[PDB]
């Protein structure tokens, strides 16, 4: 003798902002599921991000190119924010080549099949000289969480090329998660509640897949609990 | 002295537990722990402090 929650309509207000609803939730499980999901989403969602960059005419992060106004370090800082969706491979090499005066935005990346540039207007640099030309190759990996350069330095693995520029990896697409349990008038019941989870992401992970994966992880840990050895 | 060679090293230092932080009004402190985002309090809207 129980009820059980069914995934219902998933409204999309913007590309980044989303509302997901769960209608038939038993009394008391509203807050439990809300909080559990919030934790799993904020903590464990896998994403892809740039790990290191090689630009041609630059020895180290602190030098400067002719005809650009940003420092190289600020260029890395801009790349850290680049939101990209990789489908098949784990490590992709994107190529950016632009010349002439203008703002080098993310759209100018060489269009590959498997990679989706979510925000093509996102700026990267500004050229300021007719003959100034920038070429670069950005290596993008898949991962979970937050990994800084300095920890990965232990596993250098022949970092010998001085042209390599390491970037801290924020392997996480979800920026914000909130949930509300509000009275769910079901046609034959008195006191039932519906959970509405509104989530804001960088526009890479789709809501359905996020929620499914989170529920998967929590269910897996519960599976670990079901059996008890006592041996 | 025949000649001299000077070399500059540059090092990027990130904040870590034990460093000293202060305000403008005389309040001080040592950073004691770095918490995950989820543990921190959040207002209804979901923004953590």
């Amino acid at each position: 003798e129980f009820l059980k929650p069914r995934l219902v309509d998933i409204e999309q207000v913007s590309s980044t902002h989303a509302k997901v609803t769960l209608e038939p939730l038993e009394r008391g499980f509203g807050h439990t599921l809300g909080n559990a999901l919030r934790r799993i989403l904020l903590s464990s969602m896998p994403g892809c991000a740039v790990t290191e960059v090689e630009i041609d005419g630059v020895l180290h992060e602190y030098s400067t190119k002719e005809g650009v106004q940003e420092d190289i370090l600020e260029i890395l800082l801009n790349l850290k924010g680049l939101a990209v969706r990789v489908q098949g491979k784990d490590e992709v090499i994107l190529t950016l080549n632009k010349s002439g005066i203008g703002p080098v935005t993310a759209a100018d990346i060489t269009h590959d099949g498997d990679v989706e540039i979510v925000k093509p207007q996102h700026v990267i640099c500004h050229l300021t000289d007719e003959n100034a030309s920038i070429s670069m190759r950005i290596k993008v990996q898949r991962g979970r969480g937050y990994v800084p350069a300095s920890t990965r330095i232990h596993s250098e693995e022949d970092e010998r090329p001085i042209g390599r520029l390491l970037v801290d990896a924020c392997y996480s697409p979800v920026e914000r998660i909130a949930y509300n349990v509000e009275a769910a008038r079901v046609e034959q019941r008195t006191d039932l509640d519906k959970l509405v989870i509104e989530m804001e992401t960088n526009g890479t992970i789709d809501p359905e897949e996020a929620i499914r994966r989170a529920a998967t992880i929590l269910a897996e840990q519960l599976e670990a609990f079901v059996d008890l050895r006592d041996v | 002295v025949l000649k001299i060679v000077k070399v500059y090293l540059a090092v990027k230092r990130r904040i870590q537990p034990g460093d000293k932080m202060a305000g403008r009004h005389g309040n001080k402190g040592v950073i004691s722990k770095i918490n995950p985002i989820e543990d921190m309090p959040y207002d209804e809207n979901g923004t953590p402090v």
